[PDB]
RNA sequence: UCGCACGCCCGGCGGCGACGACCCAUUCGAACGUCUGCCCUAUCAACUUUCGAUGGUAGUCGCCGUGCCUACCAUGGUGACCACGGGUGACGGGGAAUCAGGGUUCGAUUCCGGAGAGGGAGCCUGAGAAACGGCUACCACAUCCAAGGAAGGCAGCAGGCG
RNA sequence: GAAACUGCGAAUGGCUCAUUAAAUCAGUUAUGGUUCCUUUGGUCGCUCGUACUUGGAUAACUGUGGUAAUUCUAGAGCUAA
């Protein structure tokens, strides 16, 4: 099959090893995996010592990890944006590790403004009138909303991540191989590399 | 992969000159005396006494 | 200075992006007693190849060699120089073992012709083991 | 080869074990277990080539399967179970206990042990382990996993164990003036006082002990096993007491003693 | 052609030669694991439905 | 889930085992790596490279490290200290013969390591195989037949032809 | 207690030396860069949410066969883990 062994090619003096076995068993490659999005499409190939191994194949949600305010919620995956090795991946909609998906911003949504009780996003001069959202942001306790104004002076937020949230979906990273763990997690991009990859999303954008 | 020894060896050595007159009437000598067989029996003796002696020689130059 | 390429190079253990209100640099000591230089500290750079500020283990063996080619990207080739042993004719001969070496770039001012003592580690990329840990500079050459 | 190997040669075993040459071609695989290949001695060689209790491999087979060897406080039932360094055998029936010590060379010996000797062991620790709930783990020798240990155990002291609870009951630490036991190298088999440690960060730890009649001699430190604090051990010595008196002096002993025979 | 009817309600099963072409194209190019009527196949065959469950060929 | 004994509180408690299991060690290992060592040949002096050659960054695959593979950059890497190409009546070693001291020649051969089952290739099952006293193709060969089909692999032990 | 399902082994052994010239191999160390049936020791009520035991198929067995022929197998009945 695919083969994955030094012995097919030069040496360091640009020589020829002429080969003195045949294509062995630990010696494999598999095809790539190529997760997609889409409704969760796992295969399981069973590897090299009996374990298994989980190609997704095609993949539409993900827990990402917000890591300054600590908060790490299964999210569903827009769309693939970015992705540093070959543009054609993002062409084509292809999850891999480090590459740049977009992700829908309301479980963050939600715990922020169920955690400092402020709004984000919120396009002011609009109030939703099913009311959840303004008995989550009133009616409090002296006790407890004494907590509330404590934690609401470290309830500022990166203007970028803001306007993301205003806009609806977040930039975010892949952290796990998905043609090996089977699952698209990962972390939301805030900061110097958030501002890295969105003047590199631009930039390509012309 | 057979269980067995294989191992052999030589207890004597053929002279290298063979048809020297002195060597001939000397090793015929000790068979009419002591009453040996063949000349193989005068060259095992020499050769036994040639392993001594090389064993004696090296240890010596130890 | 930093950014270079495609995608975003940062060091993996560190997390940079905590709110506020200088990044700080995972750096590590390998062993050995080999004193980690001030420039990998006080630096800015990333490397995932460097022994100091990178994610590789220095173990095995701890070679030696004279920088002899500095022309590729973030490695430099070491020319091992030794002698070898006839039983026949009781004298040697001359031999040398060119080997490519990851030299991390908080060593910034080496030129060829330096004495640098190397360390084995993870197989680096197809031809190239080892790292170079310290860098002792050539005769004279001072100034 | 495609797979594990099952098949040892008789003249590929180690020679410690001492077998011969020229009565088959094959030699035990010992079983996989708590002792290493290379540093074990199986059933059917303790109880064949050394005791004599049994001739061929059937017999050694009918013994150790009417449950009758009982190997470290527990019925061990295959021949080929690798019995290795200070394993107890109980041999309950014939009524002995044996430890298997090695000799002033590098055998087994066959050393006869009381019952009150032979209900505990002596163990050296190879790691230290942390499971799951901050429960600390000895790892000693030949394989046992030991949760909760005394926390002045530490990596190279050995333990004594007793055998039908499993538990440690007292420790040697590793420091110098302890004895030790060889285990391994050109100096197996040896008892000697540690004199000195030096340390090497990546190569392997010397150790350099001396023994009662003045010899001093180094090993690297996976070889050595001690086994009491100053000069008194906490097992028994072998005849001999692992001194390797040289080869002059085996001579002029075994001359000696069987002239004073006749 | 051979046919092997087997009645499972009973248990019972039976080897019937038959060499009649119009009772025969009545189970031709029919699928397996199908009930065809068998009515085609005799006087006493009212009411039957087998269902067909593949065989043996000319060759074996 | 299975087998022996069979007791005790006033239906419930019970002992000794057998099997199986996620993980951690352990054992047998396997697997890639580090330094150094190979015979003849210059009537072989330059070879390797956008078809991976030498590095970088990001992935894919893999059991893992890794140009192993992909994308984008760098233009490197090896060579009179003999590469590269060829040859070998070349499996490597422990070892054998001959020997004053050096050497010279041999090692297919019972121990260890490798390779292979006519030649190549691909895989299923399994912890472990690219298994051939397992399978599928193709090439060469070749057996039975009702001519539609079926089956094979002695460099296993004997034995046969050449 | 034949048979058959299940489990395991069939990757060991044995034969040969065609390929193979830093390749294999030898000494050497490394896996802090990985997998590992087995065997020995741990673990195995740590989880807060019909149990006095849950389901339906299948081989072996009976019974109709097919092919010239294979360690070929089909349709029907049953019956266990
Ligand atoms: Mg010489
Ligand atoms: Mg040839
Ligand atoms: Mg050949
Ligand atoms: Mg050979
Ligand atoms: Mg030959
Ligand atoms: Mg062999
Ligand atoms: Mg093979
Ligand atoms: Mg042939
Ligand atoms: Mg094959
Ligand atoms: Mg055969
Ligand atoms: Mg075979
Ligand atoms: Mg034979
Ligand atoms: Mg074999």
């Amino acid at each position: 099959g695919i083969s994955r062994d030094n012995w097919h090619k030069r040496r360091k003096t640009g020589g020829k090893r002429k080969p003195y076995h045949k294509k062995r068993k630990y010696e494999l490659g598999r095809p790539a995996a190529n997760t997609k999005i889409g409704p969760r499409r796992i295969h399981t190939v069973r590897v090299r010592g009996g374990n298994k191994k989980y190609r997704a194949l095609r993949l539409d949600v993900g827990n990402f990890s917000w890591g300054s305010e600590c908060c790490t919620r299964k999210t569903r995956i827009i769309d693939v944006v970015y992705n540093a090795s070959n543009n054609e991946l993002v062409r084509t909609k292809t999850l891999v590790k480090n590459c740049i998906v977009l992700i829908d911003s309301t479980p963050y949504r939600q715990w922020y403004e169920s955690h400092y009780a402020l709004p984000l996003g919120r396009k002011k001069g609009a109030k939703l009138t099913p009311e959840e959202e303004e008995i989550l942001n009133k009616k409090r306790s002296k006790k407890i909303q004494k907590k509330y104004d404590e934690r609401k002076k470290n309830a500022k937020i990166s203007s970028l991540l803001e306007e993301q949230f205003q806009q609806g979906k977040l930039l975010a990273c892949i952290a796990s191989r998905p043609g090996q763990c089977g699952r698209a997690d990962g972390y939301v991009l805030e900061g110097k590399e958030l501002e890295f990859y969105l003047r590199k999303i631009k930039a390509r954008k012309g | 992969p057979v269980a067995r020894s294989w191992v052999c060896r030589k207890t004597y050595v053929t002279p290298r000159r063979p048809f020297e007159k002195s060597r001939l009437d000397q090793e015929l000598k000790l068979i009419g005396e002591y009453g040996l067989r063949n000349k193989r029996e005068v060259w095992r003796v020499k050769f036994t006494l040639a392993k001594i002696r090389k064993a004696a020689r090296e240890l010596l130059t130890l | 200075d930093i950014q270079t390429e495609r995608a975003y190079q940062k060091q993996p253990t560190i997390f940079q992006n905590k709110k506020r209100v200088k990044l700080p640099r995972y750096y590590k000591n390998i062993g050995l007693g080999f004193k980690t230089p001030k420039e990998a500290i006080e630096g800015t750079y990333i490397d995932k190849k460097c022994p100091f500020t990178g994610n590789v283990s220095i173990r095995g063996r701890i070679l030696s060699g004279v920088v002899t080619k500095m022309k590729m990207q973030r490695t430099i080739v070491i020319r091992r120089d030794y002698l070898h042993y006839i039983r026949k004719y009781n004298r040697f001969e001359k031999r040398h073992k060119n080997m490519s070496v990851h030299l991390s770039p908080c060593f910034r001012d080496v030129q060829i012709g330096d004495i640098v003592t190397v360390g084995e580690c993870r197989p680096l990329s197809k031809t190239v083991r080892f790292n170079v840990l310290k860098v002792t500079k050539a005769a004279g050459t001072k100034k | 080869a495609r797979g594990p190997k099952k098949h040892l040669k008789r003249v590929a075993a180690p020679k410690h074990w001492m077998l011969d040459k020229l009565t088959g071609v094959f030699a035990p695989r010992p079983s996989t277990g708590p002792h290493k290949l290379r540093e074990c001695l199986p059933l059917i060689i303790f109880l064949r080539n050394r005791l004599k209790y049994a001739l061929t491999g059937d017999e050694v087979k009918k013994i150790c399967m009417q449950r009758f060897i009982k190997i470290d406080g527990k019925v061990r039932t295959d021949i080929t179970y690798p019995a290795g360094f200070m394993d107890v055998i109980s041999i309950d029936k014939t009524g002995e206990n044996f430890r298997l010590i090695y000799d002033t060379k590098g055998r087994f010996a066959v050393h006869r042990i009381t019952p009150e000797e032979a209900k505990y062991k002596l163990c050296k620790v190879r790691k230290i382990f942390v499971g799951t709930k901050g429960i600390p783990h000895l790892v000693t020798h030949d394989a046992r996993t030991i949760r909760y240990p005394d926390p002045l155990i530490k990596v190279n002291d050995t333990i004594q164990i007793d055998l039908e609870t499993g538990k440690i009951t007292d420790f040697i630490k590793f420091d110098t003036g302890n004895l030790c036991m060889v285990t391994g190298g050109a100096n197996l088999g040896r008892i000697g006082v540690i004199t000195n440690r030096e340390r090497h960060p990546g190569s392997f730890d010397v150790v350099h002990v001396k023994d009662a009649n003045g010899n001093s001699f180094a090993t690297r430190l996976s070889n050595i096993f001690v086994i009491g604090k100053g000069n008194k051990p906490w097992i028994s010595l072998p005849r001999g007491k692992g001194i390797r008196l040289t080869i002059a002096e085996e001579r002029d002993k075994r001359l000696a003693a069987k002239q004073s025979s006749g | 052609m051979k046919l092997n009817i087997s009645f499972p309600a009973t248990g019972c099963q039976k080897l019937i030669e038959v060499d009649d072409e119009r009772k025969l194209r009545t189970f031709y190019e029919k699928r397996m694991a199908t009930e065809v009527a068998a009515d085609a196949l005799g006087e006493e065959w009212k009411g039957y439905v087998v269902r067909i469950s593949g065989g043996n060929d000319k060759q074996g």
